[PDB]
């Protein structure tokens, strides 16, 4: 998949339908893999810095790759 | 408001370093082994920008002596370089205000930030290497600059000297590694080792736990773990007071917490913390 | 669903009933979601500023949105 | 549900029966619900003070309810 | 149980034959109770001393009393 | 299993299949084993070391066991 938007985790919101959603540079993304959850808040909390890669790379879009540098 | 940095002997490069690092930063006597003390940026009196002026690239002639530094004091920014020749100061694109007397000042495209010099420069400081065959260079490059761009040479020009002006200043760790190739007559080169670069991701989270400090025997803070006093002194000198963006944390949010004789910065402990 | 309190996690909760409780502001409320507890354990620790959304915006209501900043 | 005990846990300990005891103040109580023991060992290790809430109020009685705060 | 070994964890493996196994003290231990391991894991991480109690105290043993401090 | 790789982990990725990447020394290596998420991304952000042992030691191959040290 190609990559989206490189940076640090601005901010995350806990979903009703249990998904994830995060915002990263100026895309707020979001994924549905329960995994992901813990990591990404780990992410925001110590200021990793996050690729994610996606083709639904727009507002809304769904995501499941992550590099985390 | 104005200081020397002396590249001539590793002994002139870090007398110079000290020298300015006694004028803006006071001794934290809680952190203190040797003689050495952990130094403390004095951002009590306001914030101020100081020139630093690079002498000594070429030790035997000294011509090289056109290239002037400004930076910030309260976080030690490097708000861009001046060209004494025709005395027009260059600043990055995140300080668009600034200005220094004395000077006419041209903007630059790009930011000081290390996200864009990598860019720009096309390189990673991870593995990145200096000698004064790099530093030579690195000068004519900035010298030879007008115009508003960042050009790829001018940010690996910048990459360069950041790391041995104002990295140098604030780790005795990154100091002593370079420090060396100055002496070196075979013209080795030190290499920025990961390790030297997890550092300086930490500044702000190691300055603002630090001064929490009361004997533990180890503090950890992200990737960097420090054994003892002695760890730490040879890797720290200088940190800003958390009591122009504050590199500071923002207010609250990491604090020191200490377990088992451990001091911990919160942010790590809390995100290694969750179990699923 | 919208914002009903925000701020610092005053203190946490685990309930008799499984259920885990939070106190933002002048509100008390609780979620039944189980992958919330560390999470917020963790806003908690690392002073996050979290932003709880819900209907049942009043002492004891429920909740299974946050937006953690 | 009564308070019983309030302060930081002074230790825990993982037992044969796979419950785990708490030692807070001078009660040393203990609980079989599996999802305390991350956040407790979490409290522990943060120093939070806690509450535990128990009719049980004596060494070797169990609980289920805690505040952290 | 006697206590048999006491120190800060020197090392985990965490395997395929699914054993987990700890280095604490001069002996190599080994537990197979699923949520003791995380508990371990989060002491080794954290710096954490842990006192391992068993009868089986010898290279190889296994247990399931741990005390955390 | 041989030992095949020893040091910091570099960086970390959550693939699309739900198996999570690893970079120490020269080598890429994956796992799938779901547990070892959190505990290879803790491994990272507090620099711990860590050997990767497995038959596959070339980029891309796979792993299930681990040494934290």
């Amino acid at each position: 998949t190609p990559d989206c938007v490189t940076g640090k985790v601005e901010y995350t919101k806990y979903n009703d339908d249990d998904t994830f959603t995060v915002k990263v540079g100026d895309k707020e993304l979001f994924t549905n893999r329960w995994n992901l959850q813990s990591l990404l808040l780990s992410a925001q909390i110590t200021g990793m810095t996050v690729t994610i890669k996606t083709n639904a790379c727009h507002n809304g879009g769904g995501f499941s790759e992550v590099i985390f540098r | 408001k104005e200081f020397t940095l002396d590249f001539s002997t590793a002994k002139t490069y870090v007398d110079s370093l000290n020298v300015i690092r006694s004028a803006i930063g006071t001794p934290l006597q809680t952190i203190s082994s040797g003689g050495t003390s952990l130094l403390m940026i004095d951002s009590g009196t306001g914030d101020n920008l100081f020139a630093v002026d690079v002498r000594g690239i070429d030790p035997e002639e000294g011509r090289f002596n056109n290239l002037r530094l400004i930076v910030e004091r309260n976080n030690l920014y490097v708000t861009g370089f001046v060209n004494r020749t025709n005395n027009v100061f260059y600043r990055f694109a995140d300080f668009s205000h600034v200005t220094f007397p004395g000077t006419t000042a041209v903007t630059l495209s790009g930011d000081s930030s290390y996200t864009t010099l990598q860019r720009v420069a096309g390189i990673s400081r991870t593995g990145m290497q200096i000698n004064r065959h790099s530093l030579t260079t690195s000068y004519l490059d900035l010298m030879s600059h007008s115009g508003t761009s960042l050009t790829q040479s001018v940010a690996r020009a910048m990459l360069r000297f950041v790391t041995v002006t104002a990295e140098a200043l604030r780790f005795r760790q990154i100091q002593r590694g370079f420090r060396t190739t100055l002496d070196d007559l075979s013209g080795r080169s030190y290499v920025m080792t990961a390790e030297d670069v997890d550092l300086t991701l930490n500044w702000g989270r190691l300055s603002s736990v630090l001064p929490d400090y009361h004997g533990q025997d180890s503090v950890r803070v992200g990737r960097i773990s420090f054994g003892s006093i002695n760890a730490i002194l040879g890797s720290v000198a200088l940190i800003l007071n958390c009591h122009f963006p504050s590199m500071c944390p923002a207010d609250g949010r990491v604090r020191g917490i200490t377990h088992n004789k451990i001091l911990w910065d919160s942010s790590t402990l809390g995100a290694i913390l969750m179990r699923r």
